[PDB]
């Protein structure tokens, strides 16, 4: 007959949800954001680059170093500004710890959503030792700020590598005592399998990124296919599933947790000596012994910490292969020591506009399920 | 099958305030401790951006574009990735 | 000619009567809303609703547009075959 | 790549490695050969000729066409067409289709008529390590 | 395993495709249909008895059965390292003068603005504050005041257990800072020898 | 010859502000605070 | 829909070298000679894809947007299939003082590009829902944002403000802490927007050194 | 005959149209009538009745439009319509020739040394 919508409103407690049912199917899912919109873009207006710097570990608050990295490359870029060797390993070795730490919340989340408890418990532990990792290079477990311009903000602590070790020496089994309660079982297949299928043309026209483009049979990972820092140098393969499936995410998420830890091997296997931040002093900071001792250190020190140095007029978009997908920084620079516009590109963003298109045909038991497999955090979705 | 939660000195021996080896951290290269000059390597204020002429009656002939194309599976050239991002000798 | 000529038209000077920027003694059951009253269009629309309401109808844009005096408004309402 | 499925797959077979890759679910279930892309290339060269033939447009999607061709000539198997052109026969086909959708737009539009003094600025990036390195 | 069956599809589009055709045994991830007697009795053995379920339940049971990872506040603490940013603190010279000298840097770098500086000459001469105030509830703690210090006068210092029944007590003034850092400042000096090697 | 500023950014910055259609846009008195949306005794100082 | 998983090997390579060679050097002029009325002004400079590279940013007028980003998306040599955001940025020294800027990625072969429209407040940019997707909330941000009006969108509305909230905040003229605050009234027993008042205001620190010669 | 196709009475009459369902909805049926509610939202658009270009008066209602589906989908309670809708209207209409012979600018002068910043 001629049947009407029913409505349903879906949680103040921060996303919000209008569904629209035809009985037990959803019909439209429409979600209403900016209940975390903190005005970030504006006030990075009036920071210097290196104050406006920590803006970028609370946007995603869960994967921190990574979004700094495109923030870090942007300047760099416009700065012309090279990397030593040291610096671009450390950076490349805490982005794959901070992609392990996403990928654990991401899928132990999911799977508290669908029911499974056990899992969150488990690896929140393995979490609080990638945390502590965290604490011992920057003194902080979540907003390091340790990703500078021109390398990173201190060197490593002596002992770090052999401890790093010893945890990825038994990481695997963590995974797979993980994988023991959800892989071969039929209540998580039946929740998961065939539920939100996402194509290939429609993951591309949607803006789609990481682990959802990789489960629909597309080879595209920014690490192998527009390298940054030493990513080139890594030994690791891309995980392809072809159903689009929310089983076959998991499976590729897992999957991504075992080749980061393959990177992280190779990383703390190739550590090499040398200078872990760029030598231009007119960039980066002198060493703290230096600026007691020599006037041009101490000229230099003021000066970077006052005005901070001035970038080049001109524009980029710089792009990172993050733990949810592609996060890129527009700067535009007009010649000042503050940015002019920074535009901040997020992928959960991307990602929650196609539950309209995702959740069509489904059930209200599935909404939870799609929305914790497209893994958004919306600090970066409202910035 | 590796064990979680390590016993007593086989994770974390040493705190990171009594750390046995005394470190010694490189913050300037030998090659700039006496050669200070910074002109040479002033990349930063030495890029440029030069108007074009204006790009009217140029020619783009399409058959040289095509001609360096190949038409077998073997001469196919690919371009390899590159291993790291440019260090400038540090 | 659904309903009379006169108490239709007292209802009219009785909702004009209450309008703060028009006359109440100017206003005359042969007038215009343009010329003599001096109203522009959202007035007009004001007193249209107005007469709606008294009269319990619903005037579309067209038609209230084409509504243009106290006659006119008359006329309208006595055509009407829903008027109260 | 690495495929997450624990079973063993062959994807030496080139319809396993379709299937599994969702080509044949979600993209294209009959199998693109090289008679059909034949087909669709001579589809775009017959409907380009609605552009004018002074126009820069044409001459480029013909040499486009032509090359394309040229290789679909020269190379019988599919595989090698897939090891030339760097892509699967189903993207090839399908973006020929493509192509030749585009052409009545672009003619409605008609983005070469511009005047003869017709002028585009355009700006230029020299790095400073073509002045600071060696030569 | 990751292997689907024809029944397992948490949809309806694929349910109702994968029992009106046959195109699911196409792909490859699929588990094919039992050919005799003994593969019809496995199949069966997984899907009723379920065994599925029992080898999450052994897991889960052996857990049971192992160690923890709890500890036991305040009676025990977590771990944490010379490099920790936590309560912010003034520190003095040996002979008890101030290091502080008023430049100001720490409160030009502040992205949160979160410090507040006064000054003027001292009666010796000397310059030194006469206000320095840091809203605790404004910082952010990224320890950049720190790195701006030319004399190594502000500190976090190793202290994170300072929460407080009313917000009037972190909004603390020069004299509580150095209130604070005369009391940790044998555990600062302890921390700044292990830091300065690599600072 | 001509070179005032030509090394940098600056010279796509000069053109792009002298496009055409986009070199005349005009509005009329006060009409831009109508549409900025701010309060409207904002634009008494 | 394009980079299918075909090579079961691992790849040690990017991209062919002709079409490599193609899209970092000729691409800029071969989009000008094909569509020369489409194409305004063009840069080529420091290269979205990589450090090591150059790209091409492509100025459009607002009434060729959409040919061209569909000749963008379409043509066999430029598959622009994925459009990463669309933003703007504030000029008030301009006479039309918006660009509005659109960045796409060609999974094909390895390339980016950027376009830009330049308008001012009152002149609408024809949206790209139907050529892309994802144009509708990011559409819908810019005009949230910046008070640009895309006309032809479905439904225009704000998605990241307040629900009352009248003004554009990134415009350089909007102040950064705004115009009205919030509190809970126990009067009222409502939470109620008030007039802006701050128990400590905003220090402006004005750093700029009067020998820096890199401002523009 | 009526300036820019006459948009501004077809909005007026829109928002008349949607004006009863306001007042039942954000139960204001025993604070404001719907004859001064109609009153105040054509005062509301008397302000920019010396609008001289188009596209201002078609972005003018467009911004009216959106203010007002968040008047209708409770987005809005009714003391924000108490507190920006009809009592300045009433405070523009009851300060007027009051019961004190004082200026505006000694009211002003015996305020503050500035003059007031918003509502
Ligand atoms: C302490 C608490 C104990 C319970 C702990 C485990 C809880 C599991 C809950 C979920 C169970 C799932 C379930 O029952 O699945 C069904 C199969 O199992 C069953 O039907 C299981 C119940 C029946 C046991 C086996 C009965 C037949 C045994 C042999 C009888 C003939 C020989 C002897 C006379 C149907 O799932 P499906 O996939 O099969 O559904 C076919 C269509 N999709
Ligand atoms: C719940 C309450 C929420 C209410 C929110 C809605 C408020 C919307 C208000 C904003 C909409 C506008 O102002 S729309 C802008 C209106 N101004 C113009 O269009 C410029 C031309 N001037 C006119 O049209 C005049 O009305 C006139 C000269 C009298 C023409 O005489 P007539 O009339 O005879 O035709
Ligand atoms: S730690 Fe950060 S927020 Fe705290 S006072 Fe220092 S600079 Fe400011
Ligand atoms: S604490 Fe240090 S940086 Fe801050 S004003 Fe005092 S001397 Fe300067």
């Amino acid at each position: 007959a001629k049947v009407n919508n029913f409505t349903l409103n879906f949680g103040p407690q921060v996303l919000r949800l209008v569904l629209e049912m035809q009985g037990e199917i959803i019909m439209r899912a429409d979600p209403h954001i900016g209940l975390l919109h903190r005005g970030t873009e504006k006030l990075l207006e009036y920071k210097t680059y290196l104050q406006g710097l920590p803006y970028f570990d609370r946007l995603d608050y869960v994967s921190m170093m990574c979004m700094e990295h495109s923030y870090v490359l942007a300047i760099e870029q416009l700065l012309n500004v090279s990397v030593p060797l040291r610096g671009q390993y450390i950076r490349v070795l805490f982005s794959e710890i901070t992609r392990v730490l996403n990928h654990l919340l991401a899928i132990t989340c999911h799977s508290m959503d669908v029911g499974a408890l056990t899992p969150f418990l488990w690896a929140f532990e393995e979490r609080e030792k990638l945390f502590e990792f965290y604490e011992r290079v920057s003194g902080a477990r979540m907003h390091a700020a340790y990703f500078r311009v021109g390398g990173v903000s201190q060197d490593l602590p002596i002992g770090l590598l052999r401890d790093v070790y010893d945890w990825a020496r038994q990481f695997a089994s963590r995974l797979d005592e993980m994988e023991e309660l959800l892989t071969g079982n039929r209540i998580w297949k039946e929740r998961t399998v065939d539920v939100g299928t996402i194509t290939a043309q429609m993951a591309w026209d949607w803006g789609c990124s990481g682990p959802i483009l990789r489960a629909s049979g597309i080879d595209w990972d920014l690490r192998k296919t527009q390298p940054y820092d030493a990513y080139g140098k890594m030994q690791f393969n891309v995980p392809i599933a072809g159903h689009g499936d929310c089983y076959d995410r998991y499976l590729v998420r897992l999957q991504e947790m075992r080749e980061s830890l393959r990177i992280i091997y190779q990383c703390l296997n190739e550590m090499p000596d040398g200078l872990y931040k760029s030598p231009d002093g007119k960039v980066c900071p002198p060493s703290r012994s230096t600026m007691k001792q020599s006037m041009e250190a101490l000229i230099h020190h003021f000066k970077l910490y006052t005005e901070g140095f001035h970038v080049p007029a001109g524009e980029t978009y710089r792009a990172v292969e993050a733990p949810k997908g592609e996060f890129g920084v527009y700067l535009v620079s007009r010649g000042g020591n503050r940015p002019y516009r920074c535009k901040i590109r997020s992928p959960g963003y991307a990602h929650l506009q196609m539950t309209d298109v995702i959740s069509r045909g489904a059930m209200l038991a599935d909404v939870v399920t799609i929305i914790g497999t497209l893994d958004v955090v919306f600090g970066e979705i409202d910035r | 099958f590796e064990h979680y939660l390590p016993m007593g000195l086989e994770y974390r021996k040493f705190s990171p305030g009594t750390q046995p080896v005394k470190a010694v951290v490189p913050h300037d290269s030998p090659k700039l401790v006496y050669d200070i000059k910074y002109f040479v390597r002033d990349y930063r204020r030495n890029n440029k951006y030069t108007a074009r002429t204006v790009d009217a009656k140029t020619t783009f002939d399409f058959d040289k574009l095509y001609a360096g194309m190949p038409t077998k599976p073997e001469q196919v050239k690919n371009v390899t990735r590159p291993l790291i991002m440019p260090t400038r000798g540090y | 000619g659904f309903l009379d000529k006169d108490s239709v038209t007292e209802r009219v000077l009785h909702v004009t009567k209450h309008f703060e920027k028009i006359d109440a003694s100017k206003v005359s059951p042969a007038a215009s809303f343009e010329k003599d009253l001096g109203l522009d269009s959202l007035d007009v629309v004001e007193l249209v609703m107005a007469l709606e309401e008294e009269f319990g109808l619903e005037i579309p844009d067209a038609e209230a547009d084409k509504i243009a005096s106290v006659g006119d408004a008359i006329n309208y309402i006595c055509s009407n075959p829903m008027a109260k | 790549f690495k495929a997450v499925a624990d079973v063993e797959i062959d994807f030496n077979n080139r319809e396993v490695l379709k299937k599994y890759v969702g080509i044949r679910d979600h993209l294209s279930k009959e199998p693109g050969t090289r008679g059909k892309l034949i087909e669709a290339l001579t589809e775009v060269l017959s409907s380009i000729k609605a552009a004018p033939e002074g126009s820069d447009y044409r001459k480029a999607v013909e040499a486009s066409c032509i090359y394309r061709l040229k290789v679909c000539k020269e190379n019988e198997s599919d595989a090698a067409i897939e090891e030339v052109l760097d892509a699967h026969l189903e993207e090839l086909i399908k973006e020929a289709k493509e192509e030749a959708r585009l052409v009545p737009l672009i003619a409605g539009n008609a983005p070469w008529d511009v005047p003869a003094d017709y002028a585009v600025p355009v700006v230029d990036y020299t790095d400073a390590a073509t002045i600071l390195d060696a030569p | 395993g990751t292997e689907r069956r024809p029944g397992e599809s948490g949809a309806w589009k694929q349910i109702e495709r994968q029992r009106y055709a046959s195109d699911w045994e196409n792909d490859p991830t699929f588990k094919r249909t039992p050919k005799n007697l003994a593969e019809v009795l496995d199949d069966s053995a997984s899907m009723l008895l379920l065994t599925d379920v029992w080898r999450g339940m052994a897991y889960t049971l052996g857990a049971f059965f192992d160690k923890k990872v709890t500890i036991m506040y305040p009676f025990e603490k977590g771990q944490l390292s010379p490099r920790f940013r936590g309560e912010h603190a003034l520190r003095r010279y040996p002979t008890g003068e101030e290091r502080c000298i008023a430049c100001k840097l720490c409160e030009a770098i502040c992205p949160a603005q979160a410090i507040t500086i006064e000054a003027e000459e001292r009666e010796d001469g000397s310059r030194r504050t006469t206000r320095y105030d840091i809203d605790m509830t404004k910082c952010i703690y990224c320890g950049f005041c720190q790195e701006a210090c030319p004399v190594d006068a502000i500190v976090e210092g190793p202290n994170f257990e300072f929460s407080t029944e009313t917000r009037e007590e972190l909004l603390y003034d020069k004299q509580k800072l150095l209130e604070n850092g005369d009391k940790w400042e044998t555990e600062i000096a302890t921390n700044l020898r292990t830091e300065s090697l690599y600072r | 010859e001509f070179a005032t500023a030509s090394a940098d950014y600056s010279i796509a910055m000069k053109k792009a502000a002298e496009i055409t259609g986009a070199a005349e846009s005009a509005m009329g008195p006060k009409e831009g605070g109508f549409t900025a949306g701010v309060p409207l005794d904002t634009f008494t100082r | 829909g394009y980079a299918y998983a075909r090579k079961t090997t691992d790849k040690d390579y990017i991209a062919s070298e002709h079409m490599q060679a193609f899209g970092n050097t000729q691409l800029t002029d071969y989009i000008i000679k094909t569509v020369p009325k489409f194409v305004k002004m063009a840069v080529t400079g420091p290269a979205q894809s990589s450090v090591l590279y150059q790209e091409p940013t492509i100025y459009t007028t607002p009434e060729s947007l959409v040919p061209l980003m569909v000749f963008l998306r379409d043509h066999t040599n430029t598959q622009f299939k994925c459009l990463l955001d669309v933003t703007a940025v504030d000029f008030p020294e301009r006479a039309a003082r918006f660009e509005v800027v659109y960045h796409l990625l060609s999974p094909r072969w390895n390339n980016r590009i950027r376009v830009k429209v330049c308008v001012d407040e009152v002149t609408a940019v024809p949206t790209l829902c139907k050529v892309f997707n994802t144009a509708n909330w990011f559409e819908r941000e810019t005009w949230d944002m910046f008070g640009v009006f895309f006309s032809g969108h479905p439904d225009l509305r704000r998605i990241l403000t307040d629900y009352g909230f009248t003004g554009h905040p990134l415009r350089k003229d909007f102040p950064m802490t705004g115009y009205q605050e919030v509190r809970y009234d126990y009067g009222k027993k409502r939470v109620v927007s008030e007039p802006l008042e701050l128990t400590q205001e905003f220090r402006y620190f004005d750093f700029n050194s009067p020998w820096e010669t890199l401002n523009r | 005959k009526r300036l820019f196709g006459g948009a501004a009475r077809h909005f007026y009459f829109e928002i008349c149209r949607c004006l009863p369902f306001i007042q039942r909805l954000h139960k204001m049926e025993e604070m404001v009538s719907l004859k001064e509610l109609r009153a105040i939202v054509k005062e509301k658009f008397k302000e920019y009745k010396d609008v001289k270009d188009g596209r201002v008066v078609d972005l003018l209602i467009f911004k009216g439009r959106e203010e007002i589906e968040t008047y209708l989908l409770m987005h809005k309670q009714r003391h924000h319509v108490v507190t920006e809708v009809v009592e300045p209207y009433y405070a523009k209409q009851r300060a007027v020739k009051k019961v004190t012979t004082n200026s505006p600018f000694l009211d002003s002068f015996l305020s503050s040394g500035y003059a007031a910043i918003g509502v």
